[PDB]
């Protein structure tokens, strides 16, 4: 009732009861900020509960031993944890945090560590080092949270207390329970009450950018923030997705038993497969009916084009023929004292036998009720756990089967009984016909690939420059430049003039460790490489890209899994545990380098690559004699890669969490971060499955059944793989489902294939399907809600965090994550309003003034927040499928514009100038009184702006830019082409575009992109603050030129479209008549049924469409020059900025004029883009078939388009599509009401907009 | 329970009543009862609206 007193008007401003004004939204933001933590928990203690939320909590969570017996010291002076239950037991325990703290100066009962511990640790006191490791890793574990958790809870309160919500589709209130039924809120405030106790403060910790502070009660445990995070996660996901209370009680029981354990995160990692194993992996024992999709993976087996054949009724022969799930699941439930929850899940999973919305909803609930923490541990523990592994090659290649070496590499005899002959043959032939194509010999392609490894968090530039210092070369330091020391562009810039034989030693330096965290998985560790070894690692990824695009051509999404899980078909989920610890030089890289050395060896005789010259080695390969034969540049690069992959890798290790533990060591794992990582892994998966299916199958079985199976199951028809995961497609025959026992014999044979030469196929045959962690049952997608947690944020470094203008953007990301999964929309959108207004005000500390930084709602409405009830309209009036920009802005404003004008003449703001859009009513007074314009223009202000700003010395930057351009060049023929194009441009194309995209702004653009990690603090932040203030005080005239050009267009809707799919089929989980709006859009519009990498790659007008400079700007500028007159030589000059060869560039610039482009092409002209929400739906259907001109009234002479400049047709389709779809209900077809000016004057206005950039 | 909730959801959205038994359609028994401006009969759920 307290929040009711401060939010009298606001809580029904956003529940569809009273009209949403701006002033109450800012009053709400005032009450949001002017607020504290005791008010949080007295609001929590205010509410009662209704005897289903309550559960007993054991007091054994709290009283805990000390961490003195938990860590120890390595012989090489490294702090290391002592294990207790397995080698996985290495994490943070929930123990003994009270006595490692000094209370804060101006606070009473909170604070931080005492510093003299860290004085002794910098002196080398062992217990002090153990103490500061434990304190800072608990700091890191509590660091993983975006915002104060209390404000998330208060957003729950202010959203939830509005009560029941009417549905305009179902004409009912909802039937979800309210506050008085959740175990997370009651148990959450119970934990906080008992931990704080009778002490005057209440919040057990406070989040802060400078770092978390703890409360000093003696019962405080260290792993209380992830428990509180899981509580607030389930607290949201009940009332925003309609979970039943029972499974939430199950999930919080798991979380409380986790916090009661020895260590929290270890139990979380070992517990993560209870909800899938007992619900998903045991579902549909004996069905009776339902409706499944009917798809067809078409005849081109790489098209990813699907024709949906329609619904299909089920039958009882489609029961679960997958094997049993009793033994291992009940052993897992017994092992961790959790037999009760497993018994309940295996009870209720049996009770469902109909493939409808209810069963798939229950599976969605089971997926959602797992935990969502981020597993945080010490970096030394990672790099001494997973980087200390070697594969189990039980049958290696015998030493008699290799030839005499050629340089460093022996060659396989082809009369070899080992399996690796087939791998040798594949990479041999692939290297041969890779070097046979002249597309590898484009020097522009050379420049692309040299620019390609300028990405992916380049590091170790320090170790590059001191290894380069060790190998005795002069060195430009480039004094007085801001970011550059931590940049890979400096790594490239230092070796822009250097011979290859003078740099071949410098590929032996070590490697930095970049860390990330994951949902329910061990923390991955990306690593870069320095630029010469990324440069010399090229033909490896050349042939890998050759395999993945030509030879096995498997893949680089959703109805892939819909086809795989479809009931007569059967899927097998195949992973590997720890791929990168398996690719070593023992069995793979020797054969890989031999085959890539010899496959090019026919085509390579005297060819040079960029940078590298030729050489010569000898051979024992003609073992009767010995000679020496010359070595080409491909073979030179392979000869240099040979010793690097043969040798092993050195990894520097330095953390911020343990005090000064630096070390390097040898590790034989292929790096996770490289250009050649994922493509090579896919190629190896495909080749091993090919060798399996070719020879190793019928060599090792008996019955005709499994061999008669696998004869018809080749990799070109049934196998897809991307790195970790692989997937079987088992085709259902005329008898329906394939017999299961053959498939189990086959999969234990695949497990044998894994164990016998250094693999471990995690094989999961379950009657369902996963692919890129996307779950599919009977052709129905499961939105996993664990892997998009609201509260958590991965911060593997203790580096201080960016201030307020971007946490709001991650709130927008939380909103879109909630959009892309099937969440209850009445209660998701209102909670999003609550969070959105909760992070509005800021309370700066600028000089001489207490400034308040206030966004209106209208910036968010520009960013795609669906309005509930505006200007006295009906509540819940349109959907969240609005394109987040001027398009969607236009869409919903033009849906309601006459009702707007009636609200305008109410509280009369009248001026006799009859506007074409609002008539007698004005707009300038009211829309500034409502500050529609203020938020609307504040939305386009750039956020978190860091700038160089220091006026660096220009000569040293100029020689830096020249060295960068020298790195950009290997052939001056490129320079000849682009300078010739510059001459052509300065003749013709210059002027009328005001901004040519070129290739020599690209050194300037590389510098500008390199200068965006200075994280400077004061001056540009103050400039952004005063920029917002002078944007706020400035009164505005009218809208954007795009939007004013759009507001002359009207439309007319009638005849809702015929249905696309059958509604009685569960398409996705969480969408139904109960979740009325997005399900009804899915039924009306239809799902996409494409990969969309292929479709949107068809959109990009350049063929290879990569340059390193956002090729969308290239194609958009080309089409702008196309529509704005501009004779052909100017178009060639714009393309000669890229400078292909000028002959085919002249040909492409001749082509672009007369060819009518796709509808999606002309979006980039007007800077339109398809928003992210639409690719679940099939959009191209309703573009090219339903939104149309020449309406059913007929022709109008205002609904006309001139014969030239028919590029408008695409944009009319876009705007009509937006207006047809942003409203709730069926995506009705939409017809053109007139445009008030004629197509000539309208397109002339667009010409006048594109006169500038 | 969720199953009865989805049952009432589907019956609310789809299973509305008039299945249109085949009569000779009469003036004093029509689906459009009174078209509120023109005051007549129109027989059909999309016609009256």
């Amino acid at each position: 009732s307290m929040i009711l007193t401060q939010f009298g008007p606001f809580i029904e401003s956003i529940s569809g009861i009273t009209d949403q004004s701006n002033d109450v939204f800012e009053n709400a933001a005032k009450a949001f900020s002017m607020f504290t933590r005791s008010d949080v928990y007295k609001a929590l203690d205010e509410i009662p509960f209704s005897e289903d939320a309550m559960l007993p909590i054991p007091p054994t969570i709290y009283t805990k031993p000390s961490h003195d017996s938990y860590y120890y010291i390595d012989a090489l002076n490294r702090v290391r944890r002592k294990t207790y239950q397995g080698p996985d037991d290495v994490y943070v325990p929930n123990c003994s945090i009270v006595e490692l703290l000094e209370p804060h100066e101006t606070l009473t009962s909170y604070g931080r560590l005492s510093e003299a511990i860290e004085n002794r640790a910098k002196d080398g006191d062992s217990q002090a080092r153990i103490a500061t490791t434990y304190g800072r890793i608990a700091e890191s574990q509590a660091r993983q949270i975006k915002a104060p958790l209390e404000k998330f809870v208060l957003a729950l309160l202010v959203a939830e207390a509005g009560g029941s919500l009417y549905d305009p589709v179902l004409q009912k209130y909802d039937e979800i329970p309210g506050l008085s039924h959740n175990c997370p809120l009651w148990c959450f405030r119970e934990i906080c009450r008992h931990i704080s106790g009778p002490l005057p403060d209440r919040a057990p910790y406070l989040y802060l950018s400078a770092g978390v502070f703890w409360l000093m009660s003696p019962r405080m445990t260290s792993a209380i923030p992830p428990l509180l995070s899981d509580l607030v996660n389930l607290a949201i996901l009940q009332q925003t997705a309609g979970l039943d209370p029972s499974l939430v009680r199950l999930g919080v029981q798991i979380c409380l038993h986790a916090a009661a354990s020895s260590s929290y995160a270890w139990f979380i990692l070992k517990t993560k497969s209870i909800f899938p194993q007992n619900t998903l992996h045991s579902m549909y024992e004996s069905l009776e009916g339902g409706y499944c999709p009917n798809l067809e993976w078409l005849e081109p087996r790489s098209d990813y084009k699907f024709m949906y054949m329609g619904a299909m009724p089920l039958s009882t022969k489609y029961a679960r023929s997958a094997p049993s799930n009793d033994k291992k699941a009940r052993e897992l439930g017994e092992k961790y004292g959790l037999s009760s929850v497993v018994s309940e899940l295996r009870r209720r999973t049996k009770t469902y036998s109909k493939h409808d919305f209810t069963s798939v909803r229950y599976i969605r609930d089971a997926m959602a009720c797992t935990s969502g923490i981020f597993l945080v541990r010490t970096p030394t523990e990672t790099v001494l756990q997973e980087y200390t592994q070697s594969p189990e090659i039980k049958v290696p290649i015998p030493q008699k089967d290799w030839t005499g070496p050629i340089g460093e590499i022996r060659i396989l005899k082809d009369t070899t009984s080992s399996i690796a002959r087939y791998l040798y043959r594949t990479w041999y032939l692939a290297a041969a016909r890779m070097a046979a194509q002249p597309r590898t010999w484009d020097p522009l392609f050379q420049a692309i690939m040299r620019s390609q490894y300028v990405t992916a968090r380049g590091g170790s530039g320090a170790t590059l420059r001191e290894s380069l210092y060790a190998i005795n070369v002069s060195l430009p330091d480039f004094k007085g430049l801001p970011v550059k020391a931590a940049t890979k562009i400096f790594q490239a810039a230092q070796l822009a003039n250097l011979p290859f034989s003078h740099t071949s030693v410098a590929i032996l330096a070590d490697t930095s460790m970049g860390l990330r965290n994951q949902v329910q998985r061990r923390p991955r560790s990306i690593m870069p490489l320095n630029v010469p070894q990324q440069q010399v690692s090229a033909p490896h990824t050349l042939t890998a890209d050759y395999i993945n695009y030509h030879m096995n051509l498997s893949t680089t999404v959703i109805p892939l899994g819909v086809y795989a899980s479809s009931p007569p078909n059967q899927s097998i989920n195949i992973d590997i545990s720890a791929c990168d610890a398996s690719i070593t030089w023992d069995f793979f890289l020797s054969v890989i380098m031999a085959a890539i050395h010899e496959g090019v060896a026919s085509s390579s005789i005297g060819k040079p690559f960029m940078g590298v010259p030729a050489s010569i080695v000898n051979d024992e390969s003609v073992v009767g004699v010995r000679a020496a034969r010359p070595i080409s540049g491909m073979q030179n690069m392979i000869q240099h890669l040979s010793k690097l992959y043969k040798r092993g890798f050195s990894y520097r290790v330095n953390d911020s969490f343990s005090p000064g533990n630096d070390f390097t060591h040898m590790t034989t794992t292929f790096p996770s971060g490289s250009t050649a990582t994922s493509t090579e892994h896919t190629a190896n998966n495909s080749t091993m499955m090919e060798t399996f299916l070719t020879v190793w199958g019928p060599e090792h079985t008996d019955d005709p059944d499994v061999l008669r199976l696998m004869k018809s199951l080749t990799i070109q028809r049934n196998y897809v793989c991307q790195g970790d995961d692989g997937l079987m497609i088992i085709d259902g025959n005329t008898a329906g489902k394939v017999n299961s026992e053959t498939i189990q014999k086959m999969l234990e044979l695949i497990s044998k294939y894994g164990e016998e030469f250094g693999w471990k196929y995690d094989i999961a045959y379950d009657g369902t399907a996963e692919y890129l962690k996307l779950y599919f049952i009977f052709g129905c997608r499961i939105p996993n809600l664990s892997r998009h947690p609201i509260v958590g944020k991965e911060r593997a470094n203790s580096s201080a965090e960016e201030p307020w203008p971007a946490i709001l953007d991650q709130i927008m990301g939380i909103f879109f994550n909630g959009v892309h999964d099937g969440l209850q929309w009445q209660r998701w959108i209102r909670y999003s309003w609550a969070l959105c207004c909760a992070f509005s005000r800021q309370r700066t500390m600028t000089g001489e003034s207490v400034g308040y930084l206030q966004y209106p709602m209208w910036s968010f409405v520009y960013w795609g927040l669906p309005l509930v009830k505006v200007f006295g309209s009906d509540p819940w009036i349109f959907s969240w499928y609005m394109p987040t920009g001027d398009l969607g802005m236009y869409s919903w404003i033009s849906l309601i514009r006459p009702l707007m004008t009636r609200w305008m003449v109410a509280n009369g703001y009248v001026t006799d100038k009859c506007s074409p859009v609002f008539g007698n009513a004005d707009y300038r007074k009211c829309f500034n009184e409502l500050k529609l314009y203020q938020g609307y223009y504040m939305a386009q202000l750039p956020r978190n702006p860091k700038k160089s700003g220091r006026a660096a010395p220009r000569e040293v930057r100029e020689q830096f830019t020249q060295a960068l351009s020298d790195y950009l060049m290997q052939n001056p023929e490129l320079k000849s082409r682009v300078l010739r194009g510059r001459s052509e441009w300065e003749k013709y194309g210059a002027g009328i575009i005001h901004n040519p995209p070129s290739l020599f702004d690209v050194p300037h653009k590389w510098y500008q992109g390199a200068q965006e990690a200075a994280t400077a603090t004061r001056e540009e932040l103050a400039e952004m603050d005063e920029t917002l203030m002078r944007a706020r005080k400035h009164s505005y005239s009218s809208f954007s030129k795009l939007l004013e050009a759009y507001l002359l267009v009207k439309w007319r809707m009638c005849e809702a479209r015929e249905p696309s799919v059958d509604l009685r089929l569960p398409l996705c989980a969480g969408i139904d008549p109960l979740n009325s709006d997005p399900f009804l859009k899915m039924v009306s519009v239809g799902p996409m049924l494409q990969s969309t990498r292929k479709y949107f790659a068809q959109t990009l007008f350049m063929a290879k469409t990569v340059s390193g400079l956002d090729v969308n700007a290239i194609d958009s500028a080309l089409l702008r020059l196309r529509t704005l007159g501009a004779d052909k030589k100017a178009l060639t000059a714009q393309l000669l900025m890229v400078g292909l060869q000028e002959s085919e560039a002249d040909a492409l610039a001749g082509k672009i004029m007369l060819q009518d482009v796709n509808t999606v092409q002309l979006a980039r002209v007007v800077n339109l883009a398809v928003p992210d929400t639409w690719m679940s739906l099939d959009f191209d259907t309703m573009f090219k078939h339903h939104v149309k001109l020449l309406p059913k009234d007929g022709r109008h002479l205002n609904t006309d388009i001139p014969p030239r400049m028919g590029w408008l047709r695409a944009i009319l389709r876009f705007l009509g599509a937006g207006m047809a779809m942003t409203a709730t209900g069926v995506a009705v077809d939409i017809y053109l009401e007139d445009i008030h000016g004629g197509g000539r004057s309208l397109g002339q206005r667009f010409m006048t907009w594109m006169r500038q950039e | 329970p969720m199953s009865t909730r989805i049952a009432e959801a589907t019956s609310a959205i789809v299973s509305k009543h008039p299945a249109r038994v085949g009569l000779p359609p009469t003036a004093s028994s029509g689906h459009g009862y009174q078209c509120h401006v023109c005051s007549a009969v129109l027989f059909s759920p999309l016609d009256l609206d």
